[PDB]
C-alpha cells in the first residue's frame, strides 16, 4: 500500500507506516517490542541530526579550510581556552542538554517549562518533536517535513560513514576523494585497491598514524577494524 | 501418451507434461517437493539460457579471432586494445553493482509473482510476464510469443539443454587438450586415430595459478589429469 | 515426524521437541529424569554461550596476528598480556572469582528457587532478575532490545539458532585445541596450510592423528 524498501515483499506486523520514514525495513525484528521502538525512534532522529550537522561542518571545512584535514581537526586547532577548558565547557553544558531531552523521553510535558523564566513555557508536542523556540519557522506542512528530514538524515549517517573509511584508506578529506574518484574511476574503487581469494588477501595500508602526540601526551589513532579490511 | 526418456519406463507422478521438454526424466526424484520443482525450473532456464550465450561467443569468437584461446581470454593483457590490461578491480565492480541490481529483481519475482513487473523509475511501464522465466514485452520486442508459445518453450529448452552439454565438452577439450573447440575438431580430421580422447584423456593443460595483476588466481581441471 | 540425528531410529521418550535444538540425542539416556534434563539444558546453554565467546575472540585475535597487527596467538596471550601490562596473575585471577562467584552464584539460587532473585535484595532491583525460562533471563538487563519481549513467533526461531551456533562454537574449541597439540601452530596458520595444498596438507598427513600412516 506504501512504498517499500524491498518493493513486492510484506512488512513486518510492528511496522505499519505510522511512523515518518517507516518503509517497513526491519529484517532483525528490533522494533517488535512496543517500548524498544519508542526508545529506537529518539535515537534515530538524534543520530540523523548529529549526522547531518557533521556531514555539512566536514564539506564546508575542507572547502573553506582546504589545508586542515577534518580527521587530524582535533589536534590541529588552537585555541586560548586550552584543551581541558573546552572539555569542561562542553561537558556541563551537554550535560544539561542532554539530560532535559532523555527527562523528556522519559516523562513527557514535564520539562517543557523554562527553569529561570516563568511565561515562557514549551507548547504541547509530541517525544523528539519539540516546538516553540526550537522551531520559529516551518516552511510547509510538517509531516513532509518529517519525511524530508529522516530520508536526509539517514542519506547524512551513511555520508559520515563513508568519510571515515575513505579518510582512513585514502588518507584525504571527502571532496578530495571524490576528485581522485573522478580522475581514474576505474583504479580507486575499494574493488581496485583490495581483494582476497582463497591463498591471499590484500588490503589497503591504514594511512593514519599509529599514535598522535598532543601536548606531551600520545593518542591512539586505530583504524577501525583494520584487520578485517578487505 | 508423450515419449519418455527411456523406452518402457513409468515417468513420475508430478512431470505429467505440463512443463515445456518434459520427458518424465527425475532418477533422483529431486522435483517431488512442488515448491522446489520450480525453483529447480528457473535454475534450468538460467543455465540453459547463459549456456547458449557461452557456445555462441566461444565459436563465434574463435572464428573472428582465432588466437585468442579463449580459456586464457580472461586475462586483462588478452583484452582488446580499447580495455587492455584494465583494472581488473574497477572491471568487476560494474558487474557486481549490474548484475546485483537485475538478479535481484528476477528473484524478487519468483518470491512474490507479478510484484516487480512495473518500472520504478517511469511510473506506467510494465511488462505481460505471462509466466514465471518468460517476462515477455520489453524482453520480446519481435513479439514471437504471440502465436505457439508452447512450442517455442520446447525449442527454447532443448537448445538450452543441448548447449549446456556442448560448451562443457569446450571446458574439458579445453583442459586435455589446450586447445578451442574448432581448433579441436580440426586436430580430429587431420588424424583420427592418433589424436582422440584416449591419448588426451591423461593430461591436464591447466596451469597451477596465474597471477593477475598482482593477484594469485588458483586454478583447476575437473579431473586429476597427469599436470 | 521431526528430524532426528540417526534417521530411521525414533527420538527417546523423554525428548519431546519442546526444547531448542532438540534432535532426539541421548543415546546414554543422561537426561531421563525430568529434573536433572533442567540442569543440562542449562549447562548446555552456558557452556554454548561461552564457547561462542572464546571461538569468536580466537578467531578474531587470529585474524589479527596473520595481517600482522602483533596479536600474539590464543595460546600465549594470557603470558603476553600479564607480562606486558604487568599485572599479578594470582591478583587477577582472584578478582575473576570474587565477580564470577557472585554473578554465577545468583543464577546458581534462580534454578533451585525461580524468581527469588527478584525480590528486590539486590540494591532494589526487582524486575530485572526475575527470568523468563529455564535458562533464558531476558529483562531489560540482559535483553536490553528486548528481542525476547516482541514476536512470539521469532523469538523461538532464535532460540533455535542460539543452541545451534553454540554447539557449533563448542566442536570449534575442541578443534582449536586439538590442532595445536596436533600441530602447534594457530588456527589460520591451519587453515592457510590446508588452503596451499588441501591434497597433502590435512589431519591424516600430520604424522600425529593417524599413527599407523
Ligand atoms: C561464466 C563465468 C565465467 C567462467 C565460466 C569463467 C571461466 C574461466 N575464467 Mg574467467 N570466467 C567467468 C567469468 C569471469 N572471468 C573473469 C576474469 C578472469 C580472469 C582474470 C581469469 C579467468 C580465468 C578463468 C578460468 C578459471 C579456471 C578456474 O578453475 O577458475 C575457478 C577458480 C576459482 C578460485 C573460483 C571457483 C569458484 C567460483 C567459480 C567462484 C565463486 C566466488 C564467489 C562469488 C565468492 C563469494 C564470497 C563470499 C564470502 C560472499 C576459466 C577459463 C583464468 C584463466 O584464464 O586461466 C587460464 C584467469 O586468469 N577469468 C571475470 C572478470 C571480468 C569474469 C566475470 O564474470
Ligand atoms: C563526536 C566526537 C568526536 C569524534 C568522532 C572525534 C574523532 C576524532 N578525533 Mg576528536 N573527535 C571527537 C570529539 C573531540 N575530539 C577532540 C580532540 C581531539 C584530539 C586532541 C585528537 C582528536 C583526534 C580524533 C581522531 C582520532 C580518534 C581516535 O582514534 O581516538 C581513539 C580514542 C580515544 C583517544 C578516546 C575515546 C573516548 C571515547 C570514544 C569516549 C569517552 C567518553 C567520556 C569518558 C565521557 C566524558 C566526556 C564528555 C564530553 C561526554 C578522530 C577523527 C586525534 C586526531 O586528530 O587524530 C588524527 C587527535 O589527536 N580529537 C575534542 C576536544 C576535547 C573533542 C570534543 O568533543
Ligand atoms: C553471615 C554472613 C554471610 C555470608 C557467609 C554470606 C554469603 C553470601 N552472600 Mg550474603 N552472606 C552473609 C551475610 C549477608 N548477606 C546479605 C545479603 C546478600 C545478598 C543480597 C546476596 C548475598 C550473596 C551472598 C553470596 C555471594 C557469593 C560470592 O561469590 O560473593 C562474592 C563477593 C563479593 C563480590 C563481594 C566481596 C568482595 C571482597 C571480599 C571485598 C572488596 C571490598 C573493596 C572495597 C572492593 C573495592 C573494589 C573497587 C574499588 C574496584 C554468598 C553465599 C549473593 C548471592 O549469591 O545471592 C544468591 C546475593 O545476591 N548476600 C546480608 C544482608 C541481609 C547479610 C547480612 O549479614
Ligand atoms: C557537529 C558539529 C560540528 C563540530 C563538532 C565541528 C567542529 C569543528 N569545526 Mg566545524 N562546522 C560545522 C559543524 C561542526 N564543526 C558546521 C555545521 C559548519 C557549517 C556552518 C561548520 C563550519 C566550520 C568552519 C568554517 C570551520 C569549522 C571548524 C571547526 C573546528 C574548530 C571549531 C572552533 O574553533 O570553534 C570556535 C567556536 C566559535 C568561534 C563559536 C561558535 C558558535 C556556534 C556557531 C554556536 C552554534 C549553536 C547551535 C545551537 C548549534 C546547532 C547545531 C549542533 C547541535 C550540531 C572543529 C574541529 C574550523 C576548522 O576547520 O578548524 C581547523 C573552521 O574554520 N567548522
Ligand atoms: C587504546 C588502546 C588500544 C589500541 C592501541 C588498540 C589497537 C588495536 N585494536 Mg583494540 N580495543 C581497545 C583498545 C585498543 N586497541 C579497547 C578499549 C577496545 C574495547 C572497546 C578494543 C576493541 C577492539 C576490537 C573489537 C578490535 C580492535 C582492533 C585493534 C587493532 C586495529 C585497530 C582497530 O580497529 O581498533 C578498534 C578499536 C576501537 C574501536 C576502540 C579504541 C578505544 C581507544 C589494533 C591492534 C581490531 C583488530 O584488528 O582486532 C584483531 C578489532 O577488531 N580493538
Ligand atoms: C555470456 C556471454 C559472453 C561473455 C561473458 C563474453 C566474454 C568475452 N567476449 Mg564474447 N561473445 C559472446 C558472448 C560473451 N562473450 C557472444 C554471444 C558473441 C557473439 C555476438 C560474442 C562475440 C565476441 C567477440 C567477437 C569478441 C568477444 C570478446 C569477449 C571478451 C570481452 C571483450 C570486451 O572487452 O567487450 C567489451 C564490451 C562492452 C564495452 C559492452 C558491449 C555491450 C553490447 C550490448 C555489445 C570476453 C572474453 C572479445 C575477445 O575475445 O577479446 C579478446 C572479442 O573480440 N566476444
Ligand atoms: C575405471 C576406470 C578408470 C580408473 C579408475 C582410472 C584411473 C586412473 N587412470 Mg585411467 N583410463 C581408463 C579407466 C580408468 N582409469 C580408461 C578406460 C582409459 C582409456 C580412455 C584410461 C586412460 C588413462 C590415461 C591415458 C591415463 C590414465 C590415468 C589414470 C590415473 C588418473 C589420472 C588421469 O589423468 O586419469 C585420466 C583418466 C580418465 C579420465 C578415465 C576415466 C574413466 C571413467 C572413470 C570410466 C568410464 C569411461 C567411459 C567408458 C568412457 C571412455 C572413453 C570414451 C571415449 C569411450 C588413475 C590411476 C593417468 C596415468 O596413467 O597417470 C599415471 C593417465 O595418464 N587413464
Ligand atoms: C570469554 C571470552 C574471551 C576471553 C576469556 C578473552 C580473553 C582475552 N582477550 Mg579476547 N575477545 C573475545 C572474547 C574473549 N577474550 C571476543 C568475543 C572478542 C570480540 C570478537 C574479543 C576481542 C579481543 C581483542 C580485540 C583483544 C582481546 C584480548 C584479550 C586478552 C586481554 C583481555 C583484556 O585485557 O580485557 C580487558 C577488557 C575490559 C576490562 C573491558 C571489557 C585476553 C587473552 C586482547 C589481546 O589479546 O591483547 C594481546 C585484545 O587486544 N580480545
Ligand atoms: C551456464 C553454463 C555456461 C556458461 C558459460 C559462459 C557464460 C561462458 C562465458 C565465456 O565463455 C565466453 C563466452 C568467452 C570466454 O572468453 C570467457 C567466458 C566467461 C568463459 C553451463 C552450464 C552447464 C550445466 C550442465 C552441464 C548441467 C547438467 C545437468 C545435468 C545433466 C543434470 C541431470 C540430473 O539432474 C537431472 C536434470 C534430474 C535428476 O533426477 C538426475 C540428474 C542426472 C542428477
Ligand atoms: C566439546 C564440548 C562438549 C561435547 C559434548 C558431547 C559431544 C556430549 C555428548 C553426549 O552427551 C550427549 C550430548 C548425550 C549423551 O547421551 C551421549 C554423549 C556422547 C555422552 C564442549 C566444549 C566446550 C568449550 C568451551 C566452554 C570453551 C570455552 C573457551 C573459552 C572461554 C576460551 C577462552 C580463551 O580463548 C580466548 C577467547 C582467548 C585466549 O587467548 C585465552 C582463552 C582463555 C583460551
Amino acid at each position: 500500500s506504501r512504498p517499500l524498501w524491498l518493493p513486492g515483499s510484506t512488512p513486518p506486523a510492528h511496522l505499519k507506516g505510522d511512523l515518518p520514514g517507516d518503509f517497513g525495513f526491519d529484517p532483525l525484528g528490533l522494533g517488535a517490542n512496543a517500548e524498544s521502538l519508542k526508545w529506537f525512534k529518539e535515537s534515530e532522529l538524534v543520530h540523523s541530526r548529529w549526522a547531518m550537522a557533521a556531514v555539512a561542518g566536514i564539506l564546508v571545512q575542507e572547502i573553506v579550510r582546504p589545508d586542515v584535514f577534518w580527521y587530524n581537526a582535533g589536534k590541529e586547532v588552537e585555541s586560548p581556552l586550552g584543551p581541558l577548558g573546552l572539555l569542561a565547557v562542553e561537558f556541563f553544558l551537554m550535560h544539561w542538554v542532554e539530560v532535559r531531552r532523555w527527562q523528556d523521553l522519559r516523562k513527557p510535558g514535564s520539562v517543557d517549562q523554562d527553569p529561570i523564566f516563568s511565561q515562557y513555557k514549551l507548547p504541547p508536542h509530541e517525544v523528539g518533536y519539540p516546538g516553540g523556540v526550537f522551531a520559529p519557522f516551518i516552511p510547509g506542512d510538517l509531516a513532509e517535513l518529517k519525511v524530508k528530514e529522516i530520508k536526509n538524515g539517514r542519506l547524512a549517517m551513511l555520508a559520515f560513514v563513508g568519510f571515515v573509511m575513505a579518510a582512513q584508506v585514502t588518507g584525504k578529506g571527502p571532496i578530495a576523494a571524490l576528485q581522485e574518484h573522478l580522475a581514474d574511476p576505474w583504479g580507486t574503487t575499494i574493488f581496485s585497491k583490495a581483494a582476497v581469494v582463497p591463498g591471499q588477501a590484500v588490503a589497503p595500508p591504514c594511512k593514519i598514524p599509529a599514535s598522535v602526540s598532543y601536548k606531551g601526551i600520545e593518542i591512539p589513532t586505530p583504524c577501525f577494524l583494520q584487520g578485517l579490511w578487505p | 501418451d508423450r515419449k519418455l526418456w527411456a523406452p518402457g519406463v513409468v515417468a513420475p507422478e508430478y512431470l505429467k507434461g505440463d512443463l515445456a521438454g518434459d520427458y518424465g526424466w527425475d532418477p533422483l526424484g529431486l522435483g517431488a517437493d512442488p515448491t522446489a520443482l520450480k525453483w529447480y525450473r528457473q535454475s534450468e532456464l538460467q543455465h540453459a539460457r547463459w549456456a547458449m550465450l557461452g557456445v555462441a561467443g566461444v565459436l563465434v569468437q574463435e572464428i573472428v579471432k582465432p588466437d585468442v584461446y579463449f580459456y586464457e581470454a580472461g586475462l586483462p593483457q588478452n583484452l582488446p586494445e580499447p580495455f587492455t590490461n584494465i583494472n581488473m578491480g574497477g572491471l568487476l565492480a560494474w558487474e557486481f553493482i549490474l548484475m546485483h541490481w537485475v538478479e535481484v529483481r528476477r528473484w524478487q519475482d519468483y518470491k512474490n509473482f507479478g510484484s516487480v513487473n512495473e518500472d520504478p523509475i517511469f511510473k506506467g511501464n510494465k511488462v505481460p510476464n505471462p509466466e514465471m522465466g518468460y517476462p515477455g514485452g520489453i524482453f520480446d520486442p519481435f513479439g514471437f510469443s504471440k502465436g505457439n508459445l508452447k512450442e517455442l518453450q520446447t525449442k527454447e529448452i532443448k537448445n538450452g539443454r543441448l548447449a549446456m552439454i556442448a560448451y562443457m565438452a569446450f571446458i574439458l577439450q579445453a583442459q586435455a587438450t589446450g586447445k578451442g573447440p574448432l581448433a579441436a575438431l580440426s586436430a580430429h580430421l587431420s588424424n583420427p586415430f592418433g589424436n582422440n580422447i584416449l591419448k588426451n584423456i591423461g593430461t591436464c593443460t591447466v596451469p597451477h595459478s596465474v597471477d593477475v595483476q598482482g593477484l594469485t588466481i588458483p586454478l583447476t581441471c575437473l579431473w586429476p589429469g597427469s599436470q | 515426524v521431526r528430524p532426528v540425528w540417526f534417521p530411521g531410529n525414533p527420538p527417546p521418550a523423554h525428548l519431546d521437541g519442546s526444547l531448542a535444538g532438540d534432535y532426539g540425542f541421548d543415546p546414554l539416556f543422561l537426561g531421563q529424569e525430568p529434573q536433572t534434563l533442567k540442569w543440562y539444558v542449562q549447562a548446555e546453554l552456558v557452556h554454548g554461550r561461552f564457547a561462542m565467546l572464546g571461538a569468536a575472540g580466537i578467531i578474531l585475535t587470529s585474524i589479527g596476528a596473520k595481517v600482522g597487527l602483533g596479536f600474539p596467538e590464543w595460546y600465549d596471550a594470557g603470558k603476553v598480556v600479564v607480562e606486558k601490562n604487568n599485572i599479578d596473575f594470582p591478583t587477577l585471577m582472584v578478582i575473576q572469582f570474587y565477580l564470577m562467584g557472585w554473578a554465577e552464584t545468583k543464577r546458581w539460587y534462580d534454578f533451585k528457587n525461580p524468581g527469588s532473585q527478584a525480590d528486590g535484595s539486590f540494591l532494589g532491583f526487582t524486575e530485572e532478575f526475575k527470568g523468563l525460562e529455564n535458562g533464558y533471563p531476558g529483562g531489560r538487563f540482559f535483553d536490553p532490545m528486548g528481542l525476547s519481549r516482541g514476536d512470539a513467533a521469532k523469538y523461538q526461531e532464535y532460540k533455535q539458532k542460539e543452541v545451534k551456533n553454540g554447539r557449533l562454537a563448542m566442536i570449534a574449541c575442541l578443534g582449536f585445541a586439538a590442532q595445536y597439540a596436533a600441530t602447534g601452530k594457530g588456527p589460520l596458520d591451519n587453515l592457510a596450510d590446508h588452503l596451499a595444498d588441501p591434497n597433502h596438507v590435512n589431519f591424516a598427513t600430520n604424522g600425529v592423528s593417524i599413527p599407523i600412516a
